[PDB]
RNA sequence: AUAAACAUACUUUGAAUCGGCCAAGUCUGGUAAGCAGGACUGGCGAUGCGGGAUGAACCGAACGUCGAGAUAAAGUGCCAAA
RNA sequence: UGUCGGCUCUUCCUAUCCAUUUCAAGCAGAAUUGAAAAAAGGUAUGAUUGUUCACCAUUUAAUAGGGAACGUGAGCUGGGU
RNA sequence: AAUGGCUGAAAGCCUCUCAAGCCAGAAUUUCGUCUAGAUGAAUACUUUGUCUUUUUCUUGUUACUUUAGUACAAUUGAAAAUUAUAUACGUUGUAUUUAUUAUCUCGUGUAUUACUCUAUCAAAAGGGUAGUGAAUACUGAGUUAACAAAUUAAAGCAUAA
C-alpha cells in the first residue's frame, strides 16, 4: 500500500556510492571552458588547510538591510607557497577522450618530485631522472626534445603544466611533494606551448593565478569518520525508546 | 606450390531447430552460389587438413587430415552435403577446408 | 587454408539492421570483419520517431541495483555491436568465438584507412527503401543521446578526405601515363607477335 | 491516385539567372542573389525552354517534375514552384512587411538599431522587460510612420517569419486577449516595387 | 531531364531468363511494371512475349516510325532500316556482350598465354613512364 | 489458372434430358473446374451429381496471346456488410490472365480471399472504355515514362554474390 | 456391396477401478468465471517424438536397435536447417 | 506462508492537489471553471477512536488518489481481534 | 513536448504540414558541471631486442642462469560524393580465402617501384633528398628433377632493480 505520509527522502543518489578516496589529494574533474582570445594562464593551484577564523566585513550591497558596521563571517585560510613547475603535457582529442601525446620536463628537478616515484625512498637508489639529466644537453636528446615541441603545436589540443609544491616551506612532516597539473587557457597552441616553455623550471605565485574578490571553485577530501551507522550516514528518524533489538537503525 | 582446390567452409551438421546429425556435414563452397552450379562437385573430394603441436618424443605426424565425399546439394544456395570418414569435430566449425579436383571426370 | 585478411565494410549509405544480418551470419563462418564509419549507417525513422525509441530502450534497467542493469551504450560503434552481438548464438563459446571476429569505428583508423573497401549490396539502403522514406544517420542519433565525440569524428574525416584528394590526384596523373605507355606498347612493331594474342581473346 | 506525369514551370523575367546543381536553385536578379536547397529525392529540376501561353512564344522555364507518385509525393511539385517564384520575385522587387503598433493606454516605443539588424520595443503594456527580438540576416527594420515599422528583405521565407518573431514576443499572457487588444501586427505584405 | 524512356520503339536488351543478353524492341505498353517486347524473333530471336521491367536495360537506341502493336512483318522492316545490329555493337554495352562470349570458349592454355603476356606488357608500361 | 469449357445433362422427371447447360469456368484444373460447375447447377437449377450425367470438360486456349486488350470483369463478392457486384478492369493478353490479376488485386484491397468471389462474366471493352484512375494513363497511344531508381539486375543466381567489392550504384536505367 | 481362419463362439478363475480433467460449427443455471452440471465423439490421466519461443490436453503423428531416402504439421533476414 | 492497525523506510502508477508551459469560458480586473504536455520535485500539525474510515480546530503553494503477499512482526508495538 | 506561428501545396482559393521545409515555446531532454568507474594513455627508472613451455628463487614481480629447437631485408589492401546522380556511357556476368612461368647458374647496361636498408630534413605522413641492394621489362643461354625427404620443449637462483 502507499506510505501514509510523505517525506524527502534521506540521503543524496547523486554521492552512491559512498567509498572512500585513496589518495590525499583530490583531482579537479574538469578545467573552465577554454577561450581563444585571451591571454594564455594557469587556471589552479594548491594550497594547504590551515585552520579557520572570523572577520567583520563592510557591507559593500545596496538596497540591504544588513548593519552598517559590519557582518561577522567565517573565513578559511589556506597557505599556498609558490609552486615550482617542472614539465608540461599535451593533449589530444579523441573518439575516445582526451590522450595525452607528450611530457616535456626540466632539465633540474628538485628531490621533492622524484620521490612521487618511488615507494621507499631511504632504500631506493633515488636515480630519478637521471638519464634524463645527465643526456639533457647532448645533441641527440637535445632534437628530441624539439620534436615534442613542435608534435604538440601540431597534434594537441590542451596544454598542462605539472606544477609541484615545496613541502620544505611548511610546517607538515611530507617531504614528499605534491604534483598538480594545471591547465594553460588562453591563445592558440602555438602560444599556449611558447607560454608553457617559459615557465620550465620557474615559480608560480598564487597572485598571478587569482584576482581580488574572485569566486573560486575547491575541490578536496573530507574529514574521515569510519565505520557509521545509519543515523549519522543519512539522516533516518530514530526509533522509539520501546523498540526491541536497537533503535538507531532502518526499520 | 600451386593451388589445386577450392576453400569450403564448415558450416555445421545436417541439423534441425533442436537436433543435429553429425553424419553428414554441410558446406560452403568458394564460388558457388547456386544449386545448378553443384552438380560439378557432386563426388569430389573434400579433406579437413588440421595442424597439431606434436612433441619431439612422438612419431605421430603434425599435420593430420580427414576425408570425404561430396554427396548431395542443400538448398537453393549451392550449399553441398559431404560424409567424412570420421565426424569433423564440431570445435572445426567455421574452418577452411579443401575441395580438390578428383575423381575427375573431365 | 587460414583467413588472415580482414573484410572492410564501409558503414556508409547502409542499414543497421540488414549490415549486421549478413555480418552476423559471416562472422559465424569463420571470417574477420571491420566495419568502419560504423556512425553513418542508416535507420528508419525520424529523429523524434528514433528518440521514443530510445527512451523506451533506457527505461529497461535492474531496480534495485542499476549498475547490474542493461547498459544503454550511446556511441553508433556499440550501437552497431549490439545490433550484430543480438544475432549471433549466446553463451557458448562458438557465440564469443565469432563476436571476437568484429570491430567498428567511428571513421577509418589508421591502419584500415588504407584497405580495399566492400559493400554488402542486400543492405543498401538504395535498394531496401523507398526514396521518400525519412531516415536517420547514427551518427546523429547519437548525438542526440549524449555521445559527446560526434564533432571529434567530423573533423578526422575531414583531414581524411582531403588527404585522399591528392593521393587520389596523383594517381590518376600516373595511371594516365601508364595507360599511355601501354598504348604505344600494343602498337610498337616488335610487340607484333603478342599483341595478335590478346587481340584474339579480345583483351587487347 | 498516383499521376503518371506531374509537372509545374516558372517563367523566368530578363534580369534574372538561375544555375541547377542537384536540386540547389541559385537565383540572381538585380537586387542580389538566393539560394535555396529543396531536398526532395523525387523531383527533377531542370530549366528548358517552353510555350506556356496559349499562342505565345517559347520562353526560358525551370521544369520541376516528378513522375509517377501517389498523391501525398505528388503535392510537392507546386510547392517548389511556389518557392522558386517567390525566390525570381525577390531578387526583383523585394517583400516588404508592414507591421502597425495596437496599443491601448500605455504608448509603446520601439527602438531600432543603427545598422536595422534589430529592434526593441519598450514599455509594452506597461511591462519593465523590453524585448529585443533580433532579426535574420538579409532583412532590414526600419520606422515607416508613427507606430509603423517596414522589414525589407529578399527572402519572403526570412522576412516573414522575422515579422512573426516580432508579434510572437508581445503576447499579453493570462488576460483576455479578446479585451486586451495589445501587440504589434502585419497590416499588410506587399512588394518594395 | 532523363534520357532513356520506357516508350514504344526503344530498344532493350534483357538481362536475364533463357534471352539473356539479347535484343529486343518495345511495341506495347501495358502498364508501369509490364512491357511487350518484340525483338523481331527473325532477327534477335526473342519471341514476342510480356516481360517485367525489372529484366531489361534501356538502350540509347529508339526505333523510329514504330507505332503500337506494330506487327511482326513490318517491324522487322524498320529494325533493319535504323541498323541496330551495328549501332548496338559500337557502343560500350556491345563490346561487353562480345567479349563475354570471347572469354567463354577461351580454354586453359589460352589463359596462359594471355596472362604471361599481359603480365609483361603491363610491366614494360609501368617502366617506360619516367 | 485455367479455363474450361464444361456441358452437361439432367436425367430426371423434373427436367427434360434435352437440354445441355454450359459454362466457361476459370479454374486450377479441371477437377476444381468441375466442382464449380456442379454448385452452379445445384444452386440454380436443383441438379444434383447424382442425377446428372457431365459430357465435356476441354480447356479453352487463347487464341492470339500476344495482343494487348483491356478486359473487363463483372464480379460480386461477400464483404462483412453484404454482397456487392464490382466492375474492375485490367490489361493483360489473355483471359486466365487477367481473372489471376483480378484474384491478387481483390486479395489485397478488400482483403478478400477467393471463396467469396463469383465472377459473372469477362469481356473485352475498347480503348476508351477504361475508367480505372491508373490504368487510364497506359490506354494512350504516347504513353511515355522513364522507370528511374533501377536496381542493377543480376544475369542469374550464379553472380549472387552475398558481399560485393567497391561502392554501389542504382540506375537511371 | 465390402471386410473376416492367429476368423469366430466362448468357459473357468481372478487383478486393479468406479475422486477424474480437457476440447468443441453443443446444452442447462449464473452478469460472468481457468464456475457448476449434462448428450455424442476424440484425447490427457497411462504419452514419449516433430511444430506452436515456453505449456497434461492444441496441429502432425504414437515409440525394439540402427543406415539411407521421400515426407507431415509448419517454416526459409540472423539466433536457425531451408 | 505468523492473521488488523499504527511507527520507520524505499520504490512504483497517473485517473494531477501545488509549482512550470499552453488552449477555452456566459474569461473586463481579482478570484475561478473545463482541457492538453508533464510524474523530475513537494503534499503538514493536533483533540476523540485500537481503529482503516470519519468529524472537528489550525497552518500551507498544496495539505491528491493508489500499488508493492490488502508492502513492511528472526523491523518494533500488542491498542484490537 | 502540448500549443502558437512562417512559407506552402494537395484542392487555381483556404490551410501550422493525417505534405516536403522552418521558428517560438516546459519544474522537459542532451551537452556543460558533480560522484563512483572498465578497457586505456603519457612520463620516470630497471631492463630486453626471434620466441615460448616445463621446473625453480623470492613476500611477490621483472630482468636473469642451463640444455636443446626454431626465423633470418626486400612485389601486402585507399578516390570522394550522389543515387530524380550537370551531359554522355551504363561501361554487362563471381567480394576475401585465392591471381608470380619449376630449380640453380651464366650474361649487358638502361629504366621503374605505396620494395628493403643506410645517412639527413621532417613527421602522432602508405613524406622529401642521396646512396645501396631486391624484384621486374628490354631478353637470353644453359644445368637438374625419376625411388626417399621437403606452431618450444625440459631443468635453476648467482647478480640487479
Amino acid at each position: 500500500s502507499h506510505r501514509k505520509f510523505e517525506a524527502p527522502r534521506h540521503g543524496s543518489l547523486a554521492f552512491h556510492p559512498r567509498k572512500r578516496v585513496h589518495k590525499v589529494r583530490a583531482t579537479v574533474s574538469a578545467f573552465p571552458k577554454d577561450n581563444a582570445a585571451e591571454k594564455p594562464h594557469l587556471t589552479g593551484f594548491l594550497g594547504f588547510k590551515a585552520g579557520m577564523t572570523h572577520v567583520i566585513r563592510e557591507v559593500k550591497r545596496t538596497n540591504t538591510k544588513l548593519p552598517k558596521d559590519g557582518v561577522l563571517e567565517p573565513v578559511t585560510i589556506i597557505e599556498t607557497p609558490p609552486m615550482v613547475v617542472a614539465g608540461f603535457v599535451g593533449y589530444k582529442k579523441t573518439t575516445t577522450g582526451l590522450k595525452p601525446i607528450t611530457a616535456v620536463f626540466a632539465e633540474h628537478i628538485a628531490d621533492e618530485f622524484k620521490r612521487r616515484y618511488t615507494k621507499k625512498w631511504y632504500k631506493n637508489t633515488k636515480n630519478q631522472f637521471a638519464v634524463h639529466t645527465e643526456k639533457y644537453n647532448d645533441v641527440k636528446a637535445k632534437s628530441k626534445r624539439e620534436r615534442q615541441i613542435r608534435l604538440i603545436k601540431n597534434r594537441c589540443d590542451v596544454v598542462r603544466v605539472i606544477a609541484h609544491t615545496q613541502m620544505a616551506l611548511v610546517p607538515l612532516k611530507q617531504k614528499k611533494a605534491e604534483v598538480m597539473e594545471i591547465q594553460i587557457n588562453g591563445g592558440s597552441i602555438a602560444e599556449k606551448v611558447d607560454f608553457a616553455v617559459s615557465l620550465l623550471e620557474k615559480q608560480i605565485s598564487v597572485n598571478s593565478v587569482f584576482g581580488t574578490d574572485e569566486c573560486i571553485d575547491v575541490c578536496s577530501v573530507t574529514k574521515g569518520h569510519g565505520y557509521n551507522g545509519v543515523i549519522k550516514r543519512f539522516g533516518v528518524r530514530h526509533l522509539p525508546r520501546k523498540t526491541h533489538r536497537g533503535l538507531r537503525k532502518v526499520a | 606450390k600451386c593451388r589445386l582446390h577450392v576453400n569450403a567452409v564448415f558450416m555445421g551438421f545436417q541439423r534441425a531447430q533442436r537436433n543435429q546429425y553429425p553424419n553428414v556435414a554441410l558446406l560452403q563452397i568458394s564460388g558457388v552460389n547456386t544449386k545448378e552450379d553443384t552438380p560439378f562437385y557432386i563426388g569430389k573430394r573434400v579433406a579437413y587438413v588440421y595442424k597439431v603441436n606434436v612433441k619431439k618424443g612422438s612419431n605421430k605426424p603434425a599435420i593430420r587430415a580427414i576425408f570425404g565425399k561430396i554427396v548431395a546439394p542443400h538448398g537453393n544456395h549451392g550449399v553441398v552435403k559431404a560424409r567424412f570418414l570420421h565426424n569433423l569435430p564440431p570445435k572445426a566449425m567455421g574452418q577452411n577446408l579443401k575441395v580438390f579436383l578428383y575423381p575427375s571426370n573431365i | 587454408s587460414t583467413n588472415n585478411k580482414v573484410t572492410v565494410i564501409d558503414c556508409h549509405g547502409h542499414v543497421l539492421g540488414r549490415v549486421a544480418s549478413v555480418v552476423a551470419k559471416h562472422l559465424l563462418l569463420g571470417q574477420k570483419f571491420v566495419l568502419v564509419r560504423c556512425e553513418d549507417l542508416q535507420v528508419c525513422g525520424t529523429l523524434k520517431m528514433r528518440l521514443v525509441q530510445w527512451e523506451l530502450y533506457q527505461r529497461k534497467r535492474v531496480n534495485t541495483n542499476p549498475t547490474r542493469g542493461a547498459f544503454h551504450h550511446r556511441s553508433p560503434a556499440d550501437m552497431v555491436r549490439k545490433a550484430v552481438r543480438g544475432m549471433l548464438p549466446k553463451n557458448n563459446y562458438r557465440g564469443k568465438l565469432a563476436l571476437k571476429n568484429l570491430k567498428c569505428f567511428e571513421g577509418c583508423p589508421a591502419p584500415y584507412d588504407k584497405m580495399k573497401k566492400s559493400s554488402i549490396p542486400e543492405a543498401a539502403a538504395i535498394y531496401s527503401f523507398n526514396p521518400t522514406r525519412k531516415r536517420t544517420l547514427l551518427g546523429e542519433l547519437g548525438t542526440a543521446v549524449g555521445w559527446k565525440y560526434a564533432d571529434v569524428v567530423a573533423k578526422n574525416e575531414a583531414e581524411r578526405k582531403e588527404r585522399a584528394a591528392k593521393w587520389y590526384a596523383a594517381k590518376q596523373l600516373k595511371q594516365k601515363a601508364v595507360a599511355e605507355a601501354k598504348e604505344k606498347i600494343l602498337a610498337d612493331e616488335k610487340y607484333k607477335a603478342k599483341v595478335a594474342i590478346l587481340k584474339k581473346f579480345g583483351y587487347a | 491516385p498516383r499521376l503518371l506525369k506531374k509537372t509545374e514551370h516558372v517563367v523566368i523575367p530578363e534580369g534574372v539567372n538561375i544555375e541547377i546543381n542537384r536540386k540547389n536553385i541559385k537565383v540572381t536578379g538585380p537586387r542580389g542573389s538566393l539560394t535555396r536547397e529543396f531536398q526532395h529525392p523525387k523531383v527533377d529540376i531542370y530549366a528548358s525552354k517552353l510555350v506556356v501561353k496559349k499562342e505565345g512564344p517559347k520562353e526560358n522555364v525551370v521544369v520541376i517534375d516528378m513522375w509517377y507518385g501517389n498523391r501525398r509525393d505528388s503535392a510537392v511539385v507546386r510547392t517548389i514552384a511556389s518557392h522558386i517564384k517567390n525566390m525570381i520575385t525577390g531578387v526583383t522587387k523585394g517583400y516588404q512587411y508592414k507591421m502597425r503598433v495596437v496599443y491601448a493606454h500605455f504608448p509603446v516605443t520601439l527602438v531600432i538599431a543603427d545598422d536595422g539588424k534589430s529592434i526593441q520595443v519598450q514599455n509594452f503594456l506597461g511591462e519593465k522587460r523590453t524585448r529585443h527580438i533580433e532579426m535574420y540576416d538579409g532583412v532590414v527594420v526600419k520606422k515607416l510612420g508613427k507606430d509603423e515599422i517596414c522589414l525589407e528583405g529578399n527572402d519572403v521565407e526570412k522576412v516573414s517569419q522575422s515579422a512573426a518573431n516580432i508579434h510572437a514576443a508581445n503576447l499579453v499572457r493570462n488576460k483576455d486577449i479578446r479585451q486586451f487588444l495589445d501587440g504589434v501586427y502585419v497590416s499588410e505584405k506587399c512588394l518594395i516595387e | 531531364v532523363f534520357s532513356r524512356f520506357v516508350e514504344v520503339g526503344r530498344v532493350v536488351l534483357m538481362k536475364t531468363g533463357p534471352f539473356a543478353s539479347k535484343l529486343a524492341v518495345i511495341v506495347e505498353i501495358l502498364d508501369h511494371n509490364r512491357v511487350l517486347v518484340d525483338g523481331p524473333q527473325a532477327i534477335t530471336g526473342v519471341p514476342r512475349q510480356v516481360v517485367n521491367l525489372n529484366t531489361i536495360s534501356l538502350t540509347s537506341f529508339v526505333v523510329n516510325k514504330v507505332t503500337r502493336g506494330m506487327t511482326h512483318k513490318k517491324l522487322c522492316l524498320r529494325f533493319t532500316q535504323d541498323a541496330i545490329i551495328k549501332r548496338f555493337n559500337k557502343t560500350a554495352t556491345g563490346k561487353a556482350i562480345e567479349k563475354r562470349i570471347l572469354r567463354e570458349k577461351m580454354t586453359d592454355f589460352d589463359k596462359f598465354q594471355v596472362s604471361i603476356i599481359n603480365r609483361k606488357i603491363n610491366a614494360a608500361a609501368k617502366i617506360a613512364v619516367s | 489458372m485455367k479455363e474450361y469449357y464444361i456441358t452437361a445433362r439432367c436425367t430426371d422427371k423434373a427436367h427434360n434430358p434435352n437440354e445441355i447447360f454450359r459454362s466457361r469456368v476459370f479454374a486450377p484444373n479441371y477437377v476444381v473446374a468441375k466442382s464449380k460447375f456442379w454448385m452452379m447447377l445445384k444452386k440454380q437449377h436443383k441438379v444434383k451429381k447424382i442425377n446428372a450425367e457431365l459430357l465435356q470438360c476441354q480447356p479453352i486456349f487463347e487464341k492470339n496471346p500476344t495482343v494487348v486488350k483491356n478486359y473487363q470483369i463483372f464480379l460480386r463478392y461477400v464483404s462483412a456488410g453484404g454482397i456487392h457486384n464490382i466492375t474492375k478492369q485490367y490489361r493483360d493478353v489473355t483471359r486466365v490472365g487477367a481473372v489471376r490479376q483480378m484474384y491478387n488485386d481483390l486479395a489485397s484491397q478488400y482483403r478478400t480471399r477467393q471463396d467469396k468471389i463469383q465472377l459473372i462474366s469477362i469481356t473485352t471493352v475498347g480503348d476508351k472504355a477504361v475508367k480505372n484512375p491508373v490504368l487510364h494513363q497506359f490506354v494512350g497511344h504516347h504513353v511515355k515514362f522513364p522507370m528511374v531508381h533501377c536496381k542493377p539486375v543480376i544475369a542469374s543466381k550464379r553472380f549472387n554474390l552475398p558481399i560485393k567489392a567497391g561502392k554501389l550504384t542504382t540506375k537511371l536505367c
